[PDB]
């Protein structure tokens, strides 16, 4: 079970919650600050 | 994306900015004349 | 062109220019810790 269970967190790293891919980095570095902003929220909520 | 020259330059998923460090597969430069302000009809999801 | 492993984790990568195979480990981190008897006593503190 305990084991288990930080796998999902792992696995929930890998999803896009909405925004345009779930990797960070390619956010930061494709997009201008202003519309950054929306995608970070989306993925800050998801993973919090 | 700084010879102003044109008329509309606009850039979907992309900052313009951030477009010189980016190694691409692949671009298709699809090319047509249309009359009026039809750049406003011609929209990714809108309608017309 | 390149590897990874069960998260999107680049665990490895084929360099252009080399035709190599490198592989990817994290930087080290992990947190500090302040072990100190009281102020009241002393303030020499040990770090881990
Ligand atoms: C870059 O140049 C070197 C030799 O100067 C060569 O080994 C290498 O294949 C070249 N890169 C590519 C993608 O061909």
């Amino acid at each position: 079970q305990n084991a288990q269970a930080l796998n999902t967190l792992v696995k929930q790293l890998s999803s896009n919650f909405g925004a345009i891919s779930s990797v960070l980095n390619d956010i930061l570095s494709r997009l201008d600050p202003p519309e950054a902003e929306v995608q970070i929220d989306r993925l800050i909520t998801g993973r919090l | 994306y700084n010879s102003a020259s044109f008329s509309t330059f606009k850039c979907y998923g992309v900052s313009p900015t951030k477009l010189n460090d980016l190694c691409f597969t692949n671009v298709y430069a699809d090319s047509f004349v249309i009359r009026g302000d039809e750049v406003r009809q011609i929209a990714p999801g809108q309608t017309g | 062109q390149f590897g990874r492993d069960i998260a999107d984790t680049t665990d490895a990568v084929r360099d252009p220019q080399t035709l190599e195979i490198l592989d990817i480990t994290p930087c080290s981190f992990g947190g500090v810790s302040v072990i100190t008897p009281g102020t009241n006593t002393s303030n020499q503190v040990a770090v881990l």
